[PDB]
């Protein structure tokens, strides 16, 4: 029995909030410079507060601050895809 | 830290 | 299967039962002693409706049943600015 | 006409209302015009100028449901060992009437008792019967119906009916309770 | 699909028809309500009289003009229908008093 | 315009890819590295992922296959299971099938291993299964000749179905899977096209009154074949 | 996919746009509608045709009485008092107006303007303009005053226990005490006449006037009549009320286990009797993250203040004091939170909201300024000392040397010399000068804050000995005086090790501060055997500490009231 | 460039390529790949990478955005001559490319 | 908004009205669009164009394409360049006609 | 400043 199935990010909203790409799609930093080199890394990152960005977004944003870009809370990471 | 957290 | 409803003008309205059970109260008043069985259909009586806002109400009725969970852009129901007061209480009433 | 909030005294009112529901509540034949008479008039109760006097409304139904469900439970009391069936249909008839009671204070029930602590008018029947009927005749009630229950089994089966217009009387009472929807079903008869 | 209602002085008959339905289901649907065949009452429409096998689409009566939110009316006779309780007329405020 | 055109070649690439016809691997490769060079990556990654997913595929099916061998109790699926794995922003199949399906018990044991495999295998990633690009053979064994043949998930549902009974009523095969009856119209048909299922109603026309039965004078020249 | 828009709903659309045709005739609708229409005036941002129409009392005491939907209308009088219309000092002044227009009229009348008064003051101090609502409770209670029966010894009771609640949550505790003698002096006459009125809700709000005071034993004790005072026919506002400022004074009273249930069931009546998205839900979320941070629990207390600010951000608009004390908080349990991990981005901006807020709708004099000031310059301090450059970090303690000074000179005119809060205000300003290299006056701060905190709270206290730590842990590293550090990290560790069970986050840091002062003497033996005791406590710490989510925590508390109320009064 | 701290240096930085990159999905979002807008954002963050030190990704950045502007523009143009100038200045300043 | 309601109610009139409201448009939407509230502009120039959409003559159609060049202003300042294509490919259908 | 101006 051959079969499809379509795997996908088990996020609710279809919307890195960082970087206003779909979760899906790669990042806007994977898609810049990494696009014609290397880009398959690109994976998302959860929160406590459950609000999942993509991996190289979030990482990229916590270089300046330390919450959560949708609700300003402490970021704190709990799952990795 | 050196010194305690506030009161 | 239709209903016919009364204005406080004596105006006479006849729309259909399914039309008509938009209103929460309309429901209510088809509930108890309204029905009657089919000698002269279901019948409702306001002595308090006026008869435009009454028409009105039926055409929201008619707007609401066509219109319930379409597909297309729904347009807006034509509440003109001189009835809008009247229609207002009267839809607070009916609960449409 | 006049749909704006008008002013009226409440006691012709409350009146014509009172003898409105006691043609309501024992399934008497109401006529139309009585019925939207009360529809049209329990509204303007509702937005009575200056002060909304649906307070009061609501106060002196729930006092008239109280009276009637005790007249009720007197009647009740005043038979002796034919209670069952006497108290099927008038359970019956007081679940049709709670029902149009409902039916009935439409607007009461949308903007005020949700506004407001205090309870639905379909359900203020029916939690006054089972606190003044059901409570006090607990055991009165299901004194033969839990006999007849093994005499089904051994050499009375009693009427479909009868027996089974009364095991859903618990259901109904509870309807209103989140915490018990059928607890009570459970805890006074099986 | 066009949306109309029927009214003889009194009445008001809320309908759904579509442009196939042109006369004649209309005149069925006033039957299951009050009987009255069309022997003895015809409908009508802004003083004018309506064929019985005419299509309603063709005589500017088709269904951009005929909404649910306003729906177009037809006359009946067995005219003089009566107004529909004109509204109070609200002040213009722009207007100098 | 270009972009018209991806979106033309996306629905066929889905359709060559998904099926399984293709010339060759390495010449679907070079169509799409052709095409990177000649609009941008950007143009093509959505068809990349496409290719990629089918050669992760037949790395991840034998993940799987050691997955399920290496278990602390005996697992058999009791079917030929095969499954790829398709990126839900990549593909342009993902035309919703909203309406609900009930997967029959049979095959219920092996979808469920796999979920728990692709849950601890990969963090996240939620598995949507697109039940109308799946087919199965179905030992048909109910008449003499042990006939076989190709048919869909919606088509092994009813099929199945006939197995223990020879008769099945269309009242309760349009509850087994509980959706909507306008497309079993055009279901059941292929089966009926093929004369693998009798027209048991004396209507002409299929409606939820139309009780099927099973089709003992069905002849197939083939041993084996596809139902299309 | 689109459901069409409901007629009541396009009638709403209606009369409002064609608004200014039927704005006198919208006053004649019934309240629901009257509601909705004034809905839709802020929903189309027609936030100019609303702040005339909610700034009469013919119209608003005509909308207050929607009960059902309220939480709505807390979000429209927040957005006029935001956008500029001052709604709350114009309602005041037109029931002083009223009010003054009454009090010769008929009596029977006069109690008509005092159920409009109710809900008015009630509304207006629920929204947080208690400086406006105190001239309406004030009126109220004049006009009940005038004359003495029976039912207006009522109304003057209610009146007076409403009226303190303004007066001490807008820090006039002065005021409060009057307001409190009057109310004393109203409750003798009406029990002179045999009639007794329950007084919990005043006692509790004394309860909360005395803690603010920082009056910890009269505080209790009028805790245990208020617990006393508790009866079944309460109304379930004020037996929240009550149980809160019971908890959040026996916290501070170092009773953590009655404080416990207590606050547990307050957190549990609040929910179900008002809803997870009520403002005295909010306000008991907040007096609750109070005792999980004053029980070592700070982690968990962030996740309790996070989840009421964003109670009082969905109910309470943007710019209130309701939002600004929720924002205090949460900047100061984050403070304490990321206090080693040096993560303050997030507690400095709940910091400057709250300053940004407080600035804005309160007067420069005010102590709620003064508690907030804190706050975010105990933060600048601890991104200060972070900071790598010299300018950077001399400015950010320049800048919480005058937030420090600040607020110090606010609670020396409000509270005094010798009061605890004053005792805190003074540890942190030694802490900051520790900081800012002026070890000096620093260690004179500290002597000052302990001198004080022990005139009060005695030596049994925790507040005493975080200050205590605080001084020996400045003796330590900058004024290597080790003989008084060690006796007084002595008594830290012993009244840390007696109330915070063995895992006590300051434990850590003394420590550290002991192996420290150890290595500096020479004697190496002991500086192994305390980081053999720093192992221990980590190790205990690991095994202890627990992450549960203190909401599900109290989802389902198996404790009715009676049961809570019975067991505080069997302890006592 | 100006300021002479590292960790300022370092945040600003950042602060920077957030603004560019955010800037770059709006306008290829809107715009798409092949556009003069776009093939400017990407010669900015080239620039910025520059500054960044990253020098093998500014220099990608760089050959993408030139080879847009390129395509498009044609082989002469102001903002092109911009384009190779900024990677002559790469070039011959950090990568050492002569 | 108020703009919009008006027009939908006034669309079933007569040839004056029609001007009026459209001209009231022009003016509204020329001082929106002057103002910057790009976003706020379409809702009355697109109200003017349905305006100009229910009748046949020669001044709707000129007013039509009126609106259609001051509806491409309003949607380049708000940068809505997917919808401006479509614009002028309407404004050009009417100048065609 | 090492580079021409940005773009
Ligand atoms: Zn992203
Ligand atoms: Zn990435
Ligand atoms: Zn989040
Ligand atoms: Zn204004």
């Amino acid at each position: 029995w051959n079969a499809v199935a379509l795997w996908a990010w088990d996020i609710v909203v279809d919307n890195c909030a960082i970087c206003r790409n779909h979760i899906m799609d790669l990042c806007i930093e994977c898609q810049a410079n990494q696009a014609s080199a290397t880009s398959e890394e690109c994976t998302v990152a959860w929160g406590v507060c459950n609000h999942a960005f993509h991996f190289h977004c979030i990482s990229r944003w916590l270089k300046t601050r330390q919450v959560c870009p949708l609700d300003n809370r402490e970021w704190e990471f709990q799952k990795y895809g | 830290q050196k010194r305690a957290s506030g009161q | 299967m239709y209903v016919k409803l009364i204005s406080s003008d004596g105006h006479e309205f006849i729309v259909k039962r399914e039309h008509a059970l938009t209103s929460g109260t309309i429901k209510a008043m088809l509930s108890g002693p309204g029905q009657f069985a089919e000698n002269e259909t279901n019948e409702v009586n306001f002595r308090e409706i006026p008869s435009h806002v009454l028409s009105k109400v039926c055409m929201y009725f008619t707007y609401k049943v066509r219109y319930t969970n379409s597909s297309t852009e729904i347009p807006e129901f034509p509440i003109a600015p001189e009835i809008a007061l009247e229609l207002l209480m009267a839809a607070n009433f009916l609960d449409c | 006409t006049s749909l704006k909030p008008r002013v009226v005294d409440f006691d012709e009112t409350w009146n014509k209302l009172l003898t409105t529901i006691k043609a309501v509540v024992m399934l008497e034949y109401v006529e139309r015009a009585t019925w939207n008479d009360r529809f049209s008039d329990i509204y303007a109760l509702c937005v009575a100028y200056p002060e909304p006097l649906g307070e009061r409304l609501y106060t002196e139904t729930k006092i008239f449901l109280e009276n009637h469900v005790r007249h009720l439970h007197k009647r009740v009391l005043e038979s002796e060992e034919q209670v069952l069936v006497m108290y099927h249909r008038y359970w019956e008839e007081y679940s049709k009437g709670a029902d149009y009671m409902d039916c009935l204070y439409r607007y009461l029930n949308t903007q005020f008792i949700k506004k407001n602590p205090l309870m639905e008018i379909g359900e203020l029947a029916l939690d006054m019967w089972r606190k003044l009927m059901v409570e006090p005749l607990q055991a009165i009630l299901i004194r033969m119906l839990l006999r007849e229950i093994k005499n089904d089994r051994g050499g009375e089966d009693p009427n479909q009916k009868v027996i089974h217009g009364v095991i859903n009387s618990f259901v109904h009472v509870e309807q209103y309770k989140k915490k018990f929807p059928l607890k009570f079903y459970q805890e006074i008869f099986e | 699909d066009v949306f109309l209602m029927i009214r003889r002085h009194k009445t008001t008959i809320f309908t759904d028809a579509k442009e196939s339905s042109t006369v004649f289901e209309l005149k069925r649907i006033v039957e299951g309500i009050l009987k009255r065949p069309p022997d003895e009452q015809r409908l009508y429409k802004d003083d004018q009289l309506l064929d019985d096998g005419k299509t309603l689409g063709e005589c500017g009566f088709t269904s951009q003009t005929a909404r649910p939110q306003a729906p177009a009316t037809v006359g009946l006779a067995f005219l003089c229908i009566e107004p529909f309780s004109s509204p109070p007329e609200l002040p213009d405020v722009m207007k100098p008093q | 315009d270009k972009d018209v055109f991806q979106k033309f070649y996306a629905r066929m690439l889905a359709k060559r890819l998904i099926h399984g016809l293709s010339m060759s691997m390495d010449s679907e490769e070079a169509m799409i590295n052709k095409l990177k060079q000649a609009c941008g990556y950007e143009f093509t990654s959505k068809l990349h992922r496409m290719y990629t997913d089918m050669s992760v595929s037949a790395d991840l099916n034998n993940k799987f296959n050691n997955f399920i061998k290496n278990q602390d109790t005996v697992i058999d699926l009791g079917i030929s299971f095969q499954i790829y794995v398709l990126q839900a922003g990549a593909w342009p199949l993902t035309q919703a099938p909203s309406s609900t399906f009930a997967i029959p018990q049979e095959l219920e044991k092996s979808v469920q291993m796999f979920e728990l495999f692709y849950s601890q295998h990969f963090s996240g990633r939620k598995l949507t299964w697109l039940h109308y690009l799946c087919t199965g053979e179905v030992k048909m064994n109910y008449l003499g000749k042990p006939y076989v043949a190709m048919v869909t998930t919606y088509q092994m549902a009813v099929l199945l179905a006939f197995n223990n009974s020879e008769t099945v009523s269309y009242k309760e095969l349009q509850d087994s899977t509980q959706m909507n009856e306008k497309e079993l119209t055009k279901t059941i048909k292929s089966l009926l096209d093929v004369k693998m299922i009798n027209h048991d109603s004396e209507k002409e026309d299929i409606d939820a009154e139309s009780s099927f039965s099973l089709n003992m004078n069905f002849s197939s020249k083939r041993t084996k074949f596809k139902i299309t | 996919e689109w459901i069409p828009e409901t007629l009541y709903n396009t009638a709403i659309s209606a009369v409002v746009d064609n608004y200014i045709r039927s704005r006198r005739d919208i006053r004649s609708l019934p309240e629901n509608i009257q509601f909705d229409v004034y809905y839709k005036l802020y929903q189309q941002g027609r936030l100019c045709q609303l702040g005339s129409e909610f700034c009469e009392l013919e119209v608003f005491a005509k909308v207050l009485r929607a009960l059902d939907k309220r939480h709505l209308l807390h979000h429209c009088f927040q957005a006029l008092m935001d956008h500029g219309v001052k709604v709350a000092s114009v309602l005041a002044y037109s029931f002083s107006r009223r009010c003054s227009y009454i009090a010769e009229s008929d009596a029977a009348v006069k109690e008509k303007a005092i159920q409009v008064g109710f809900v008015l003051g009630g509304f207006l101090s629920d929204a947080g303009w208690y400086s406006d609502a105190e001239k309406v409770f004030l009126s109220c209670l004049q006009l009940c005053t005038l004359h003495d029966e029976m039912l207006h010894w009522f109304r003057a009771v209610e009146c007076c226990v409403r009226l303190l609640h303004v007066r001490n949550g807008n820090c006039k505790y002065h005021l409060g005490e009057e307001t409190f003698k009057l109310a004393q002096t109203y409750m003798d006459k009406l029990s002179k006449h045999g009639q007794q009125a329950n007084k919990a809700a005043l006692y509790g709000e004394l309860c909360a006037l005395l803690f603010a005071k920082s009056h910890y034993d009269e505080a209790y004790k009028w805790c245990i009549e208020a617990m006393k005072e508790i009866t079944a026919g309460l109304p379930v506002k004020v037996v929240v009320d009550v149980l809160r400022q019971a908890s959040k004074a026996c916290v501070v009273k170092r009773e953590f286990k009655k404080a416990e249930q207590l606050i547990k069931h307050a957190v549990y009546l609040a929910r179900d009797h008002f809803g997870s998205k009520h403002p005295k839900y909010s306000d008991t979320l907040l007096d609750y993250g109070f005792y999980l941070l004053n029980v070592d629990n700070i982690c968990q207390s962030v996740a309790i203040y996070q989840a009421a600010l964003d109670i009082r951000q969905s109910v309470f608009g943007g710019k209130n004091i309701h939002v600004a004390t929720a924002h205090e908080d949460l900047a100061y349990s984050s403070y304490v939170h990321q206090y080693s991990s040096g993560k303050f981005d997030n507690a400095l901006f709940h910091a400057e909201r709250a300053i940004g807020i407080i600035t804005h709708i309160l007067p420069e004099d005010h102590l709620l300024l003064a508690s907030s000031k804190r706050v975010k310059a105990l933060i600048l301090e601890e991104i200060a000392i972070d900071c790598h450059n010299k300018e950077t970090e001399q400015r950010l303690l320049q800048e919480a040397h005058d937030l420090h000074l600040s607020s110090l000179q606010l609670a020396k005119k409000a509270f005094g010399e010798f009061n605890v809060q004053t005792a805190k205000h003074y540890g942190n300003l030694g802490r900051l000068y520790q900081s800012m290299r002026k070890f000096k006056e620093a260690e004179e701060m500290h002597i000052k804050a302990i001198q004080i905190k022990e005139q009060l709270l005695g030596q049994e206290d925790y507040e005493v000995a975080l200050s205590v730590g605080h001084l020996a842990s400045l003796y330590n590293y900058d004024m290597n005086q080790y003989e008084n550090a060690e006796k007084l990290y002595l008594r830290s560790i012993a009244i840390g090790k007696k109330l915070f069970g063995e895992g006590y986050s300051g434990l850590e840091y003394d420590y550290r501060g002991l192996i420290k002062l150890y290595n500096s003497i020479g004697n190496y033996e002991k500086v192994f055997e305390y980081h053999n005791v720093l192992s221990n406590w980590n190790r205990l710490r690991d095994r202890q500490y627990s992450v549960t989510d203190a909401l599900e925590d109290v989802s389902t508390s198996p404790q009715s009231t009676e049961e809570v109320v019975q067991s505080f009064l069997i302890s006592q």
